[PDB]
RNA sequence: CCUAAGAGUAC
């Protein structure tokens, strides 16, 4: 019933979880306060593999 | 703000509570053991001396 | 502990089992429930500090709180219940068990009341018995609804030389309210005969409680056919007249209210008509429910419950709302991938209108988990908050 | 699953027949000799799809195929649902109870409760207490709680058979009465 | 321990429950605490 | 606790014989509060313990997949057919007294968990005990006998 | 049934699941 | 004179009787009784020598000590409080031990009728556990696979239900009253009708129905109660039914000495 | 002792309401025009009709004996003789209000036990009623 | 874990109508409610005790021992 | 751990009788007899036979809390009638119906063939 | 013994 997936270290059962992060090479823009000169602002997360 | 305003103080107790019908309102149930370990100490006077002697 | 009333001064009574216990009524100015909660318990080590704990953060003498000048502590959870059933007009009481509750009162003077009935059978009402615990010469004098000196509905309370003259006795009597009896006894007998008639009110109905039973299960939550067909009928009108607004507004026909614009006009009319859809649904389950049933004895009790409740499980959940407003479009101008684009309709923004009974569909299944994500959210939120602006 | 125009039909229907669901099955049985047909075969033949957030974007998918594939006296019992009054599918729902996770799947009747309700459920059937391991005796874990007869429950979920719950329950079977019985 | 091995963490209203989680995860699995919605689970 | 977050504490322990029985002798292995269920609107608890009931006379499994054909009508029917009450109510009778209870208990099997959390790994008291080095107050956490 | 290309019930469809977790697996992810 | 019998169903396990002319209170604490303050024989030690099974020493002392014992003269043993000897002696007590090993190849199965008993009954009935399969098989104790050996020693003691329930005797015991609510101590829950909604009982049969036009009976009080004992097997359920009398009829007793002695 | 009240009274309409064993019940005496009645009877242990004709007597004590509750109730031991040994159904209660009604009507409010009473005439004979226990005697 | 020895709430021995009901199960193919009324088992808490029981000790003996005498 | 042993349900503690008697001071003539390592089982049944008594004019049991197995008789008699005397004949009464019904299910049972 | 991180409980 066990099903692995997970690591021995020093004997004991890591477990790697699944970290969230924002996708690479995607355009994203977004509105900016009022107070801030820039109003939009596009940004991408370039990255090459 | 951790060792003045407040800190760790002794003579005290934490655990689970539990409701009681058949108890007052101005009472609250003390576990055995609790009871045993938190002390109160009486300062030995004629009026008290027997009981006090008992307890010893 | 937010507050004085959170750290309060007990009495010790040694108990053979490992949690402390605690009165069912002084639970609610600590906050506590028994789904796990822990609780501290310190001991005074000099008489000086014995004594000014006695005499001044004792439980009876934190009866009324200086928060609201009102008693913060109050008949709750089984014994509110067992006390709305208890005062009914057609609870009688025989010899046998008139003794056990006159016996459990610790303060009864011994004399057994006269019964209201006498012939054919002496039976005692329960206003008479619970009169036994009520201290001698409180008057409480509460005038409900639609009352007058006579009680058709059995609703007020008028308490005369500490017997109950009439009045169903529930959470606007006994209960943590200003003018209640709680109140009125610890401002005419002191906080000790307050205490003491929180201990005989809790003994007495708790002992009737448990010789009589008190329930709840599914059918509890099940209306009659002619209902549901006319609850079913309402969901169906309220979603018809939505249809019409819609319309409306998709001709733009639609004026916008003055302050807002035309969206803002839609969703608030929108979300107005499903809410008094919801509110119509639920009134007229709760009136198909008869009196037997038992979650409308506790909502009539005041012991737990609501009226939203009734409605949500009986009738229609309702609208769930994400920051105030419908739910989103989290896809490209669609909520799910299982609606077309600009889909405007109750069902594709997240109107639950089955009930709790019925079972959800899926797409309204996520839309309460995504209502109930956010009420998790706000809790934490506002717990973390409310504790810095406290301190 | 995929949905194709299947014009011998004239209607919008699932690409995956009774044929497939019984090589799967004859497949499966001989798992507990014929050509095998494993879910690589469905895949392989453009049977099911993996569609993600992005391509999910452009797709409508149908919640149940036997009440949204076919064209248009009611059970009142039975929760209200909609046909969506549309035939445009491209997508059909494998299973609408796959949106739930591991521990929510254990849930009984999760549509019957307040989402906050089955939100705790989630969080606290992971500190539930049953068997974790069958090797627990070979294993020197610093904290293990084992039941002494764990209950597969009366109320079982289809997706929790795929989860080895009814091999290894974390729970029992007790007879609760709801009652106000004694205040306590 | 299926739970655990099907987790994924958030590094830090990003806490709501979003539409497009439907069907890639748990719409009603989430601790209580600072981690609501933060942490998920496939 | 339940499967629906019913979380509770056990409050106190009856033995059998004050327990409240059915005509059946059948007694609860537990009584859980109703003021529990309107606030929560756990209605998915009832529903399962209906199902769980008639799983248990009839001996199948009970299918409680959420988005089923399953409704609450047709288990009160196959609990009828069995010989008891539709909606799972059974008439009860006082342990103490053996007179009937005036209303009628909701009754029946429901899978409850048992959680990790136990008093004896709560319970902690202290008199007086070890010391902190430094600020000479006594040491955090009930592992080190702290205050 | 005895038709081949007849169009699957709701309860047809947990087969296919099944098949599913028979190759993947509830920690196919981080196997794979 | 006094309280009437009428037994409809007799069993070696079950009794299906109607107790009338008797007080309610009478008839509840005879139900008590029998649940609780019947004294029973079940085995409230084990030594244990060895144990190379899966399953734990406790767990198996557990599954052991709710293994259902012989006690027809259980009344000519001695509770281990009051009794002369250290710990266990023949007058208080059965000695079982309970050895089996693994030899074969396929799964033994450690039943209880394994458990030999060791002291020397002197003539009495006691000690053996009960049997009620027809392949004469007892309780599944354990399993062993090949090469599993379980040695351990059991004290069995004589015990009430109320120090724990592993010596009741009297499993579920059907009690009812009424069954038409003659006496309206119930109010009965329902949607439409309570008379449709509410499965007639199978004891309204040996009662008048009511007549739906007379008035309540507010003088009636409540007798004839139908009651259906069951036996565990450690003593024949009309034993069961005797002892529960006996023992109700000790406790009064008892009362009635302490209050002359004081 | 003496019946304080006394007279015949025809029962006009019976108002089950939401109880199953409690009616309440308005009453027109039929020797006195002005004099009429609204009391809550316990149906079920006393069977009430539309129509019917209730002899309605209230007294400050039920001993045939003149005066000499306070006193402890004592369940009745066989033989002893008591007023309510004449009538149907006995109930016991304190009166809680005096209302004028008009310049010659007056209504007294009684409550047994939570069983309320509301008894209305002219004063020259609901005089000797006074804020005080009293029973209610009634018999068919 | 293995099948316990008395039902929970009445306390009706169901330790010994274990391999009953599996060959009730197998040999004469009766569905499980059927197999559970043969048995006696005639109240529902005894029905759940032996219904629901999850006979866990085939796996724990399927490893090999760790003391082969 | 803080569990108390079972056996104390039903074991007199060391030097503690079965009864003790106190006069009440409420009422004439009437005690309160606490009756130790008892339970509702006996409770009821004397307040039943003590009710069916007609010199007993109040007769009531109380069980003060489900911890301890004890309980609270309060029993008051006319005058003229001790409250022990009452006792007294309610549990010979109790002990006579027993001894009937012992009787009747033995004579009942011997008429059985197919035990 | 310290530090850090993580998980969790009650709000
Ligand atoms: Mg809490
Ligand atoms: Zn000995
Ligand atoms: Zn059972």
């Amino acid at each position: 019933f066990d099903m692995g997936g997970y690591f021995i270290i020093n004997g004991s059962e890591k477990v790697l979880i699944a970290q969230e992060r924002s996708a690479g090479n995607i355009v994203q823009v977004f509105k900016k306060a009022a107070p801030s000169p820039i109003s939009h602002v596009a940004e991408i997360r370039s990255a090459l593999e | 703000r951790g060792n003045l305003m407040g800190k760790r103080v002794d003579f005290s107790a934490r655990t689970v509570i539990s409701g009681d019908p058949n108890l007052e309102l101005d009472q609250v149930g003390v576990p055995k053991s609790i009871a045993k370990t938190l002390t109160y100490p009486e300062v030995v006077t004629p009026y008290n001396i027997d009981r006090l002697t008992q307890l010893v | 502990s937010l507050h004085k009333m959170s750290m309060m001064a007990h009495r010790v009574k040694v108990i053979p089992y490992s949690t402390f216990r605690l009165n069912l009524s002084v639970t609610s100015p600590y906050n506590a429930d028994f789904d796990g909660d822990e609780m501290n318990l310190h001991v005074p080590q000099s008489e000086e500090t014995r004594a000014e704990l006695s005499q001044l953060c004792a439980v009876p003498l934190q009866i009324v709180s200086p928060q609201s000048n009102k008693p913060c502590m109050g008949i709750v959870q089984d014994t509110l219940c067992g006390i709305r059933k208890l005062t009914l007009r057609d609870t009688f009481i025989e010899l046998d068990q008139v003794l056990n509750m006159l016996y459990w009162v610790p303060d009864w003077d011994g004399v057994i009341p006269t019964p209201a009935i006498i012939k054919p059978k002496p039976l005692w009402s329960g206003k008479q018995i619970l009169s036994v615990a009520i201290p001698n010469g409180i008057h409480l004098q509460r005038f409900d609804e639609g009352t007058t000196l006579l009680s058709p509905k059995d609703n007020g309370m008028l308490i005369i030389d500490g017997q109950i003259i009439f009045g169903v006795v529930e959470k606007k009597t006994v209960g943590s309210s200003n003018g209640g009896l709680i109140h009125v006894v610890t401002r005419e007998k002191g906080p000790q005969v307050c205490a003491k008639l929180f201990g005989n009110i809790q003994k007495v109905v708790n002992f009737w409680l448990l010789h009589n039973g008190f329930s709840t299960g599914i059918g509890d939550t099940i209306a009659d056919g002619p209902t549901m067909r006319e609850i079913t009928e309402t969901i169906a009108e309220a979603k018809k007249k939505v249809l019409d607004v819609t319309k409306e507004a998709q001709a733009n026909l639609l004026t916008a209210k003055h302050g807002m614009t035309l969206r803002e006009s839609f969703e608030d009319n929108v979300v107005r008509f499903l809410n008094e859809a919801r509110d119509k649904a639920g009134r007229l389950a709760e009136v198909n429910l008869k009196d037997l049933n038992n979650v409308k004895q506790m909502v009539m009790a005041g012991s737990k419950g609501s009226f939203i409740n009734i409605a949500q499980m009986s009738a229609c959940v309702g609208q769930q709302s994400v920051e105030g407003k419908r739910i989103a479009f989290g896809f490209v101008d669609r909520t799910l991938p299982h609606f077309s684009k600009d889909d405007y309709s109750p069902e594709s923004k997240g109107f639950v209108e089955n009930s709790y009974l019925r079972g959800l569909t899926p797409q309204e299944f996520f839309f309460h988990a995504m209502g109930g994500r956010e009420g998790l959210i706000d809790t934490a939120v506002k717990t973390a908050e409310t504790g810095y602006i406290q301190r | 699953f995929i949905v194709e125009d299947d014009e011998s039909l004239g209607h919008k229907e699932l690409k995956v027949r009774k044929g497939h669901i019984a090589k799967l099955m004859a497949t499966e049985y001989q798992d507990i000799d014929v050509e095998e047909y494993t879910w690589s075969s469905l895949l392989n033949e453009g049977l099911v799809e993996y569609i993600d957030a992005e391509e999910e974007e452009s797709i409508l998918i149908a919640m149940q195929p036997e009440d949204l594939e076919p064209a248009e006296d009611v059970d009142p019992a039975k929760r209200i649902r909609v046909s969506h009054h549309a035939t445009t599918f491209t997508h059909c729902e494998i299973h609408p109870s796959m949106i739930l996770g591991v521990a929510a799947s254990i849930i009984p009747f999760p549509d019957h409760n307040q989402s906050p309700r089955n939100t705790y459920q989630s969080a606290m059937g992971k500190q539930a207490m049953g068997v974790f391991l069958t090797n627990y005796n070979v294993r020197m874990d610093t904290m293990a709680n084992i039941l002494y007869y764990p209950q597969k429950p009366l109320g079982t979920t289809r997706a929790m058979e795929y989860l080895k719950f009814r091999e290894l329950p974390a729970g029992q079977n007790a007879i609760v009465a709801i009652a106000c019985y004694s205040g306590y | 321990t299926l739970s655990h091995l099907r987790r994924t963490n958030t590094p830090i209203k990003p806490r709501q429950l979003h539409n497009t989680h439907w069907g890639l995860v748990c719409p009603a699995e989430t601790p209580e605490g600072q981690a609501c919605g933060l942490v998920k689970n496939l | 606790a339940s499967r629906h977050g019913q979380k509770g504490t056990i409050g106190i322990t009856y033995r059998r014989e004050d327990m409240p029985f059915t005509a059946e002798g059948i007694v609860p292995d537990l009584i859980i509060n109703p003021h529990a269920i309107p606030s929560r609107m756990t209605v998915a608890h009832l529903i399962e313990c209906l199902l769980s009931k008639v799983a248990a006379l009839s001996g199948n499994e009970g299918d409680a997949s959420p988005f089923t054909d399953i409704t609450v009508e047709g288990i009160s029917k196959l609990l009828r057919e069995h010989g008891y009450q539709s909606r799972g109510f059974e008439v009860m009778y006082n342990g103490h007294t053996g007179k009937k209870l005036m209303a009628q208990i909701f009754f029946g099997p429901t899978y409850y968990q048992r959680l990790r959390h136990m008093v004896d790994d709560k319970i902690h008291a202290r008199a007086r005990g070890p010391m902190q080095v430094l600020t000479r107050q006594p040491v955090e956490g009930r592992s080190r006998d702290g205050g | 049934f005895e038709d081949e290309s007849a169009p699957i019930t709701a309860e047809d469809s947990w087969a296919v699941i099944s098949a599913f977790f028979r190759e993947k697996g509830l920690v196919s992810q981080q196997l794979d | 004179e006094g309280p009437q019998v009428k037994i409809r169903e007799a069993s070696k396990d079950n009794v299906d009787f109607i107790l009338s002319n008797v007080d309610l209170a009478m008839a509840n604490s005879l139900r008590r009784v029998m649940i609780a303050e019947i004294p029973t024989l079940a085995i409230d030690s084990v030594e244990v020598e060895t144990n190379t099974t899966v399953l734990a020493d406790e767990f198996i002392a557990h599954r052991l000590g709710l293994i259902p014992l012989q006690s027809m003269d259980i009344e000519q043993l001695e509770y281990s409080r009051d009794c002369f000897c250290e710990d266990h002696c023949d007058k208080c007590s059965v000695v079982l031990t309970l050895q089996a090993f693994g030899e074969s190849e396929s799964t033994t199965n450690v039943y209880s009728k394994d458990l030999v008993i060791v002291s020397n009954l002197m003539g009495r009935n006691i000690g053996h556990p009960i049997i009620q399969d027809k392949e004469g098989n007892g309780v599944l104790i354990c399993k062993l696979r090949k090469g599993q050996e379980l040695k351990l020693t059991c004290v069995a003691k004589k015990g009430i239900a109320k120090e724990h329930a592993k010596w009741g005797p009297a499993a579920a015991i059907e009690f009812e009253y009424d069954p038409w609510n003659k006496l309206k101590h119930t109010d009965y829950w329902y949607e439409q009708d309570s008379a449709k909604e509410w499965p007639q009982s199978k004891n309204c049969e040996y009662e008048d129905p009511p007549n739906e036009g007379d008035p309540f009976d507010y003088k009636a009080q409540a007798d004839t109660f139908y009651m259906n004992v069951e036996s565990v097997g450690s003593i024949p359920v009309d034993q069961v039914v005797v002892r529960g009398i006996d023992t109700l009829q000790k406790k009064v007793a008892s009362i009635l000495l302490a209050l002359t002695q004081m | 002792s003496n019946t304080l009240f006394d007279d015949i009274f025809q029962v006009s309409e019976v108002d089950p309401g939401r109880y199953n064993k409690v009616c309440r019940i308005e009453a027109a005496s039929t020797t006195q025009d002005q004099c009429k009645l609204t009391l809550d009877i316990n149906v079920e242990l006393f069977p009430v009709a539309a129509q019917d004709s209730l002899t309605v007597t209230i007294a400050s004590s039920l001993n045939l004996e003149d005066t000499p509750a306070t006193r402890s109730w004592r369940p009745p031991q066989a033989g002893d003789r008591s007023l309510a040994d004449d009538y149907d159904y006995v109930m016991y209660g304190t009166a809680y209000k005096f209302e004028e009604v008009s310049k010659d009507l007056i209504a007294v409010y009684y409550s047994f036990g939570g069983l309320l009473m509301r008894l209305e005439g002219n004063y020259r004979n609901l005089n000797n009623l006074k804020q005080e226990n009293a029973y209610l005697l009634i018999r068919r | 874990m293995i099948v316990p020895v008395r039902c929970f709430s009445c306390g009706k021995v169901v330790g010994d109508k274990w391999e009953s009901y599996l060959n009730l199960l197998q040999e004469d193919e009766l569905d499980e409610g059927t197999a559970l009324s043969r048995l006696g088992l005639k109240r529902y808490c005894c029905r759940r005790m032996i219904l629901t029981h999850v006979d866990l000790i085939e796996k724990f003996l399927r490893y090999n021992p760790l003391e082969k005498r | 751990m803080n569990a108390p042993d079972r056996f104390e349900l039903f074991l007199l503690g060391e030097g503690e009788s079965k009864l003790k008697i106190d006069p009440d001071t409420k009422a004439p003539n009437a005690v309160v007899i606490t009756f130790e390592k008892e339970d509702h089982t006996l409770g009821n049944l004397i307040r039943a036979e003590l009710l069916n008594d007609r010199k007993v004019l109040f007769a009531a049991y109380k069980v003060e809390h489900p911890f301890f197995a004890r309980f609270k008789l309060r029993i008051q008699t006319t005058e003229g009638y001790d409250p022990k005397d009452a006792l007294k004949n309610a549990c010979n009464s109790i002990i006579n119906k027993l001894g009937a019904l012992k009787t009747n299910f033995e004579t009942e049972w011997n008429l059985q063939t197919l035990a």
